[PDB]
């Protein structure tokens, strides 16, 4: 339908006119203009003065910062556990642990805690 | 017969190869034997097969 | 499989769009004369600022 | 034909592997095979057992 594009055509008319009118200006003329642009750098320098010079929300920002720090710490620590399979130090460690912990079924261990569940504090207070 | 990509070149190369190899002890015999071979291979024929035997053989692959 | 490259494709879509925008941005430009001076001046200030800004753990270093 | 027969045995007719696992209370994880003779895809077979 022709009548749907009336507004688009009306807006597009303006683009064509000034495209031709800008070209005509240049043909009618230049060194003095260049000098002014260079002086404009002073405004950039003036704007360069300011540029050169350059209770739940608080808890949330602190939480974010500490979370990032903890992630970094864990990432840095994992490097030795990665090589544990051939590092000699991890043979002294994991031996000290066993010596200080005088057929363990892990599945059995979990069920004991699960059965107590969410009444832990209630059953001890 | 015709239609191939060059006929003289192949013949003029085969003659040179036949002369070279003889340096089956004379150039004629090399030409004669080259066709005796390449035609004596006994061909194989297709035949119906029992399904079970083939599956057993294929399973021993993999 | 075709569905294990979906993340890579989605991330790679954004590369093409930016590549097209730069062409238009450069084509819409003699403002380059004004543009260059800004960097030419900022570089000196940045360089000046940078210039202005310019037990066992001890026995081990001594041993080394 | 023999090459294709060997490849089919290797890939299992193109259906892929069928090894799996189960969660059994107390006993923990155990092995489980989801293969069947009717062609039901793995994740659909594992639906009813869960």
């Amino acid at each position: 339908m022709i009548w749907m594009f009336a507004a688009a055509a009306a807006q597009m008319i303006q683009g064509g006119l000034q495209y031709a009118q800008d070209a005509k200006n240049q043909r009618r003329q230049k060194a003095d203009q260049k000098y002014n642009e260079a002086v404009r750098s002073a405004s950039a320098r003036q704007i360069t003065e300011i540029n050169t010079q350059r209770s739940v929300e608080q808890n949330l920002q602190e939480v974010g910062v500490q979370l990032a720090a903890a992630e970094g710490n864990l990432m840095q620590n994992a490097e030795l556990t990665e090589l544990s399979l051939d590092s000699s130090v991890m043979n002294t460690v994991d031996q000290a642990r066993n010596s200080i912990r005088e057929g363990t079924d892990w599945a059995a261990t979990g069920s004991a805690v699960g059965q107590i569940g969410t009444s832990m504090v209630a059953n001890k207070l | 017969i015709g239609g191939g990509v060059g006929a003289l070149s192949k013949v003029s190369r085969a003659t040179r190869l036949a002369v070279g190899l003889s340096a089956t002890i004379t150039p004629l015999d090399v030409v004669g034997t080259s066709v005796g071979i390449a035609m004596s291979a006994i061909p194989g024929i297709r035949k119906v097969a029992k399904a079970e035997q083939v599956q057993q053989g294929a399973v021993r692959g993999g | 499989m075709i569905w294990m490259f979906a993340a890579a494709a989605a991330q790679m879509i954004q590369g093409g769009l930016q590549y097209a925008q730069d062409a238009k941005n450069q084509r819409r430009q003699a403002d380059q004369k004004y543009n260059e001076a800004v960097r030419s001046a900022s570089a000196r200030q940045i360089t000046e600022i940078n210039t202005q800004r310019s037990s066992v753990e001890q026995n081990l270093q001594e041993v080394g | 034909n023999t090459v294709r027969g060997v490849q089919n045995t290797l890939t299992q007719n193109g259906s892929g592997t069928t090894q799996g696992n189960l969660n059994v209370p107390g006993a923990g994880f155990v092995s489980f095979n989801a293969g069947n003779s009717f062609g039901i895809q793995k994740n659909v077979v594992m639906g009813a057992v869960n």
